[PDB]
């Protein structure tokens, strides 16, 4: 019941570290993809 | 009646504006002198042929790209469990819930479409292929409940299939669990 | 046409990697990205009907729906080998042998500590 023990916790850790490497996935997809839209949005009526 | 043809063909193309998802192949002019039943002498008739080929991107990315992830990640949920020991839950509701998302699209798409009873396009057949997966996939799903189901029922032990099952056991990445293996040596 | 998708998206990311207990079989989170997974497309259908239907550019936003597409069906995969991670402590007992340093050493930085039973199972 030790091994079940060992590989529960190597399984906790992993998902909690696909819970961090996703939100930022996510954080720069839905950020940066609006940041960099509304970038060439003002670039164009303030400059162009 | 006669045909007046440009440098680049039937059809002059020198003022014309690209189409978003169509491309023109080439065109053609004919001309023909038909007779009809209502008059005496003959008509004459010019004929003009486009050729446009669509451009597949939009529809391919539109049609088929979602109904494809949907299905692959369906048939990974109908063959996954978390333990080799422990019964296993019906797959009925995720079959039924996929099945029934595919008719809207199914839906969706038809009313993009003459709607003819002549043929059967290439698009009907990849739907086709992913209803006949999910729903067949289905009832495998329901017929490994099946066969787990017959150690309860009676104490009749696998009699051949037990050499087949640990033969097959290796090429398919599955190994024994602990327990098993205990009860073997017990 | 972005804030409703990005609301479910994010909230749907938590619910993959989330459990009530360390020491538990997880139940499979097919069922939850199968559910976002769908209702995306109806999005996608209902947004198509507003835009030319031309083939000669990928619009700014097809790039966000497909990041969001991406990370709920890669999401799903990554939830399916938490489970299949768990379930090599019952077939054998072939324990880790060196993930267990590793483990122990990332356990901090990504604040999740050890149970109580599994304290008391390495002083036995
Ligand atoms: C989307 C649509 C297409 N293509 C539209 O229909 C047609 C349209 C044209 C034209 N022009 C010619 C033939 C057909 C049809 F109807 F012959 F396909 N239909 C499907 O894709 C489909 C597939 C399977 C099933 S039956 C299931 F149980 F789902 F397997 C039902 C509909
Ligand atoms: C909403 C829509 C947009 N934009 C409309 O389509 C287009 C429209 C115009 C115009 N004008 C130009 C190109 C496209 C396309 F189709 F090239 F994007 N389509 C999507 O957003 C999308 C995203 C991913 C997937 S494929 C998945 F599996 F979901 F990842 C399918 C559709
Ligand atoms: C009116 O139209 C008819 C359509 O059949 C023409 O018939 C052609 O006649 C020539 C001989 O003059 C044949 O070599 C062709 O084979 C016929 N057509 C076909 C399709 O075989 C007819 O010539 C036209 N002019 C008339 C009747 O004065």
């Amino acid at each position: 019941n030790i091994v079940e023990l060992e590989w529960d916790w190597v399984a906790a850790v992993l998902e909690r570290v696909f819970l961090i490497f996703f939100t930022i996935c996510f954080l720069f997809s839905a950020i940066g993809i609006n940041l960099y839209g509304w970038y060439i949005w003002y670039t164009e009526n303030h400059f162009l | 009646y006669f045909p007046r043809t440009f440098t680049n063909g039937p059809i002059g193309l020198a003022n014309f504006l690209e189409n978003d998802a169509w491309s023109v192949l080439g065109t053609k002019v004919n001309r023909e002198e038909k007779k009809y039943t209502c008059c005496p002498v003959n008509y004459t008739l010019l004929h003009y042929d486009v050729v446009i080929q669509r451009k597949p991107l939009y529809y391919v990315l539109n049609l088929i790209a979602p109904t494809a992830v949907i299905t692959f990640i369906s048939i990974i949920g109908f063959f996954t469990s978390s333990s080799v020991h422990d019964l296993r839950q019906e797959k009925i509701t995720l079959g039924i819930t996929t099945l029934l998302s595919m008719s809207i699209m199914i839906f969706m798409v038809s009313d993009k479409m003459p709607s003819t009873s002549t043929c059967v396009p290439l698009i009907a057949l990849f739907y086709t292929l992913m209803i006949t997966i999910i729903s067949v996939g289905t009832l495998a799903a329901s017929s490994v409940i099946f066969v787990q189901k017959l150690g309860s029922i009676g104490n009749p032990p696998a009699s051949k299939t037990m050499k087949w099952t640990h033969r097959i056991a290796p090429f398919v990445l599955i190994q024994m669990p602990l327990v098993m293996k205990q009860a073997y040596a017990k």
